[PDB]
RNA sequence: GGGGAGUGAAAUAGAACCUGAAACCGUAUGCGUACAAGCAGUGGGAGCCUACUUGUUAGGUGACUGCGUACCUUUUGUAUA
RNA sequence: ACCCACUCCCGUUGAAAAGGUAGGGGAUGACUUGUGGAUCGGAGUGAAAGGCUAAUCAAGCUCGGAGAUAGCUGGUUCUCC
RNA sequence: GGUGGUCGGGUAGAGAAUACCAAGGCGCUUGAGAGAACUCGGGUGAAGGAACUAGGCAAAAUGGCACCGUAACUUCGGGA
RNA sequence: UUGUCGGGUAAGUUCCGACCUGCACGAAUGGCGUAACGAUGGCGGCGCUGUCUCCACCCGAGACUCAGUGAAAUUGAAAU
RNA sequence: GUCGGCUCAUCACAUCCUGGGGCUGAAGCCGGUCCCAAGGGUAUGGCUGUUCGCCAUUUAAAGUGGUACGCGAGCUGGGUUUAGAACGUCGUGAGACAGUUCGGUCCCUAUCUGCCGUGGACGUUUGAGAUUUGAGAGGGGCUGCUCCUAGUACGAGAGGACCGGAGUGGACGAACCUCUGGUGUUCCGGUUGUCACGCCAGUGGCAUUGCCGGGUAGCUAUGUUCGGAAAAGAUAACCGCUGAAAGCAUCUAAGCGGGAAACUUGCCUCAAGAUGAGAUCUCACUGGGAACUUGAUUCCCCUGAAGGGCCGUCGAAGACUACGACGUUGAUAGGCUGGGUGUGUAAGCGUUGUGAGGCGUUGAGCUAACCAGUACUAAUUGCCCGUGAGGCUUGACCA
């Protein structure tokens, strides 16, 4: 049973799946707007958009656990010179998930991810 | 579970003196012996503490002539008349289950003055 | 939570060191002995000018376990290991002291005279 | 374990009675009376009305 | 006569004695009776009820019709309770004042549903060796028959399949505390499902 | 890869090319088929459909029902598991 | 390292016509190994298991005698009297 | 799966073991989900501790260096 | 024949010691011992443990679902 | 495909326990034997490959059989029948022994029947949303000890009840997670080696989650709660009442009883595919035209209801399904806010020191699945199915 648990396995080790969301956090903060699978789209979800509330206090220790999260020197600066700045006055709901078709190759649900404000 | 949280409230009178892992407390026990009420002494060591509001409970362990006993109480339950903490300790740790393997002069808690 | 094969220390001085159940008693397929159960023991070291010697075969009551007991508020009291006293054939104790602690369930009818010799009744 | 006999026709085609395929949820924008799936992104790249992907 | 609750969680209860009584909460909603079965009429005796809301999208022509004969507004479900001689009229609030305090109760349930299980948790089946050589075959469930006599396996033969998500009843549960200004019910130990699941308290068969 | 056009006597002779069988796989139409037990036929037999010869007819299907355990071999003997 | 192959599990229409993972033995020697060469079919070679001699061994493979022989098994094809 | 020889950096390390890296080279030619039974390969486990089983099979455990200490027996080397 | 006695266990068709009634030992097809050695056979113990009481939870890989590709043994015919 | 084991069984009754009885060389307690009874229950170890057996220690009891001496396309491989080797023995020998001994490859992806689950289709006569009766089926059904009765009955004493009542257990089963614990590679922390983030500091990768210490929700047993019943009916053996045939006797022939864990119910679950397709409440639809092979016909246009589904957000529901909730007239999921819980006093700065470290800020920082609010994000009034009053015959009311 898996009764009132929360996660996607994603067919993933548990290192992958940190290091590939922390990935895709990283490439959603840089272009705004990437495509995913839906599964990995809901996902990235409860990563990415607890980056962006941390990002709205701009600290030397709210900086150095954005890059712990992160770690890249352009995800940190984005968050806290652009993003945290721009999503203040939002109460959450920093991402959208669009549903597109399918992959080609595989036939993977796939989905829009763009942040809110401007894509 | 705020229907659930009022219910428990309501039994939740009982005032409890703040006591951390570590402390050395003693426990006033009501012991009913036939027909006589009494209350009977646990002194020991505070190993593990669980909050969870009416189902708190705490861990005190006591070496009894040569033999190590360890009795969780429920901290809101009558049986527990009072509590008092002799000295407070100075452990870095919310479990102190490690204490078991040890015993005499390495079994000593620094005291948190 | 005592079964066969369970090594238990022994609490009086009947002159057994080290006791091994080989019996859990009353009842078809019981599995364990709390404290306050009574069991088959054969004597496994023992003390050179004793009461019991060993090899042998002897009733025990059970006094502490590691299991512990738990008590009607929902606390439970946990010993540090297991221990047994040996009984004769009218369930009455062997020796004539007891080490270390017990508990308030042998305070039964049976086993009083373990509760009266004991240091600490807890 | 195999077939001690081999499957009839019939038997065989009966089997695939439950093979058939469904049609997905077809739905039309308004900004553009495109086709798409419902709930989708249109192939142009709307959704309820504004353009997303932006191609 | 019964209600229909929903499970609101497990606690415990202090006596003054120190004794711990393990409860489980169930939040009673005044059950509105939404139509009284006679013998003359449906061939037996029987009160139908319904509690808690329904939003008035949810609820279907037929339905609110229903629930307008009777004069009550739409519940999360419908339920039906076997009378005796007792005597309702659509409308009637059957609260948790009709059960006291120390009485026994059955409480019905779903269970928790825990899908498709094996022999061993369905059906307590011992396991097999785990070493000594046995191959792939370590929580298998053995044989299912004998031989070319009978040459099949006999019907209600115990195997792995669904468990849980049924209706289960546990029997001669006492009631710990009435709390009708709150419509609570505390009956001691546990009851089928898990919280917010649909309960029925009826007095107890034996 | 096709649809036309064209060539040719002929292209369903189009280059995997004369003819183009069977197994096997489809599409269309007619009838039958979701309360019913088995070598799947055979005897009886309603209805429906089609065609003319317009009901003592031909073709297709065949509800329902009696009877009915393939073939070869080998054997005293085989539905034979 | 390299050579080996004691245990379990897996694998057994295998990734593999003998393997893999985890453990295991020898590891300056009667050691392992490359290149080239010698010995072979009632023959060789064998620290000897009837082992090995190209996935073939109580007498290799290939062709010939040869369509060996088979008191044995199987099969034997249109019709009627 | 097998295939002879050569080169073989850094930190730790006795080391060509092992771990993480360098120079270089790769992610192993179906993916995407879901997170049932069961199988495979692992992690942890109350109390008990060989009661398992033909058999402690398997697992668990032990494991390094310096120093102290080390029995029967012995072919005087050992055992260690 | 699980001979008998002794030991070891609560309990020992195995083990160790012994007796001698050797069905049917016996002296280079060697007899009897024997330190060291052995992925050798049997038996006992300490430790250790999911071997077990009695299994629980968790992590990967299958199984399951979708998209692509696409076998096998078997098969007299089946309204099995 | 063999013995034994393991797993899972199913049936018989010639019954081991529990239940009911007759006789007894049955005082009581305990027995013996026979009749009735198959509902449930009916050991763990040592030795041995063993089945068995002996032994130890329990138990109410440790039943006897059938089921390919049940069960290897379920497991094992100790025994037993391969190839190696050895002993005794026999044979000149090759070898052999129904003697011993050390070692020695257990394949198969399930088509049909069957079984356990779970769907799709159609039917149930207009359709639909709910609720339901119960023909029938399945599950369950065990038992100890202590106390009172009562040291009473009985008995020289010793010993020691029936019937009835109360309590507390074992085994088994179900549900549950408040508690006690386990787990918790999604939380926190410590720490070894190394690489990196320019460097310090601080962090991250990798090393079984590197190794560990803890631990939320969930799941879970060893934890918690509950269950077997009572009662009724019809009976078995057995005991009768009345009572003749047969002036007596006689439970039987007529008639009337008592009577068991067996049977039928009572308890729990499933259940109208119960095609015999049941019942109840409520909702919806009140248009034309033509034709042939004239009526339960066909075709064309208008119409498309109740409702269902697709799709989406999901779930303590789940293999896929199904089931359940929600889709802006919205808390369905995620985020956000607050709390809770867990861990255990972050970073930075200041201070003390030569430094490791300490101290203060500081129970700090972080915190999964929990609780409560909150439309910030995602759930688009889009499409499809489903129609337009529901045949005929007979009867009774009715008009
Ligand atoms: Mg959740
Ligand atoms: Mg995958
Ligand atoms: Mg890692
Ligand atoms: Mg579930
Ligand atoms: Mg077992
Ligand atoms: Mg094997
Ligand atoms: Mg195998
Ligand atoms: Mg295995
Ligand atoms: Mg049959
Ligand atoms: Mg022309
Ligand atoms: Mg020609
Ligand atoms: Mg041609
Ligand atoms: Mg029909
Ligand atoms: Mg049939
Ligand atoms: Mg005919
Ligand atoms: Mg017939
Ligand atoms: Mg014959
Ligand atoms: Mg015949
Ligand atoms: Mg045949
Ligand atoms: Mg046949
Ligand atoms: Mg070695
Ligand atoms: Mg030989
Ligand atoms: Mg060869
Ligand atoms: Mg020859
Ligand atoms: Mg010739
Ligand atoms: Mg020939
Ligand atoms: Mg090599
Ligand atoms: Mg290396
Ligand atoms: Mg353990
Ligand atoms: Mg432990
Ligand atoms: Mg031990
Ligand atoms: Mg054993
Ligand atoms: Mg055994
Ligand atoms: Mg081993
Ligand atoms: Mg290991
Ligand atoms: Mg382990
Ligand atoms: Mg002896
Ligand atoms: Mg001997
Ligand atoms: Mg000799
Ligand atoms: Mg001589
Ligand atoms: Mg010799
Ligand atoms: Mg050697
Ligand atoms: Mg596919
Ligand atoms: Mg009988
Ligand atoms: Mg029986
Ligand atoms: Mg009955
Ligand atoms: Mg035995
Ligand atoms: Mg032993
Ligand atoms: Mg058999
Ligand atoms: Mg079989
Ligand atoms: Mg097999
Ligand atoms: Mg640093
Ligand atoms: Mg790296
Ligand atoms: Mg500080
Ligand atoms: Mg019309």
């Amino acid at each position: 049973m898996r009764h009132r648990k929360s996660g996607r396995h994603l067919s993933r080790t548990s290192a992958h799946r940190k290091a590939m969301f922390q990935n895709m956090a990283v490439s959603l903060f840089e272009h705004e707007l990437i495509k995913t699978t839906l599964p990995k789209a809901k996902e990235l979800r409860r990563v990415a958009e607890p980056l962006i509330t941390l990002a709205k206090e701009d600290s030397v220790a709210n900086r150095r656990l954005a890059f712990d999260r992160t770690r890249s020197k352009a995800a940190v600066g984005k968050l806290f010179n652009d993003l945290g700045k721009r999503y203040a006055n939002r109460p959450g709901g920093y991402l959208r998930i669009l549903k597109c078709g399918f992959r080609a190759g595989d036939n993977a649900p796939m989905a829009y991810v763009e942040l809110v404000d401007r894509p | 579970n705020k229907i659930i949280q009022q219910i428990e409230a309501e039994q939740m009178n009982k005032e409890i003196p703040a006591f951390a892992p570590g402390d050395t407390v003693i426990v006033q026990v009501k012991v009913k012996e036939g027909d006589r009420q009494r209350l009977q002494a646990f002194e020991g060591v505070v190993i593990a503490k669980r909050n969870r509001g009416l189902n708190s409970a705490f861990t005190v362990r006591k070496i009894s002539n040569g033999v190590g006993v360890e009795r969780t109480f429920q901290t809101y339950s009558p049986i527990v008349d009072s509590l008092s903490v002799k000295r407070r300790g100075d452990v870095r740790k919310a479990k102190l289950y490690y204490l078991r393997a040890l015993s005499g002069k390495a079994a000593r808690i620094k005291e948190k003055l | 939570m005592i079964q066969t094969q369970s090594m238990l220390d022994v609490a009086d001085n009947s002159g057994a060191r080290r006791v091994m159940c080989i019996k859990v008693l009353g009842g078809s397929h019981r599995r364990y002995a709390g404290i306050g159960d009574i069991i088959k023991v054969t004597v496994k070291e023992a003390i050179p000018r004793g009461k019991v010697k060993k090899g042998q075969v002897m009733t025990a009551v059970v006094v502490r376990t590691k299991h512990g007991v738990r008590r009607t508020d929902g606390s439970i009291i946990r010993f540090d290991g297991n221990a047994a006293v040996l009984l004769n054939n009218k369930q009455e104790p062997i020796g004539t002291r007891i080490f270390g602690p017990v508990t308030r369930e042998l305070r039964t009818e049976k086993f009083m005279k373990i509760v009266s010799l004991a240091p600490e009744v807890l | 374990a195999v077939q001690q006999n081999k499957k009839s026709r019939s038997a065989r085609d009966m089997r695939r009675s439950h093979d058939a395929l469904e049609s997905n949820a077809l739905s039309v924008e308004k900004s553009t009376g495109e086709v798409h799936l419902r709930h989708h992104v249109s192939p142009d790249g709307f959704y309820r009305g504004r353009k997303v992907v932006d191609k | 006569i019964g209600v229909v609750g929903r499970k609101c969680g497990m606690t415990r209860i202090f006596t003054e004695e120190g004794v711990s009584i393990p409860v489980t909460v169930i939040e009673v909603e005044p059950n509105r009776v939404t139509q009284f079965k006679t013998e003359e009429t449906d061939g037996y005796r029987a009160v139908q009820v319904t509690a808690g809301e329904r939003r008035a999208s949810r609820v279907t022509k037929a339905q609110a019709g229903h629930f307008a004969k009777a004069n009550v507004a739409a519940g999360r479900g419908v339920w039906e309770f076997r009378l005796g001689e007792e005597q309702y009229a659509a409308g009637d609030q059957i609260t948790v004042d009709l059960f006291q305090a120390g009485q026994m109760v059955d409480v019905t349930g779903e269970s928790k549903g825990k899908g498709f299980a094996g022999t061993i948790k369905r059906w307590n089946f011992r396991g097999q060796d785990n070493t000594h050589g046995n191959s792939v075959s370590h929580r298998v469930p053995g044989s299912i028959g004998q031989c070319q006599t009978p040459g099949r396996v006999f019907k209600g033969k115990k195997m792995s399949g669904h468990l849980g998500a049924e209706r289960v009843t546990v029997q001669s549960l006492e009631i710990v505390r009435v709390d009708a200004e709150r419509n609570l019910l505390l009956v001691k130990g546990a009851v089928p499902g898990a919280t917010g699941g649909d309960v029925i308290v009826r007095p107890a068969a034996k």
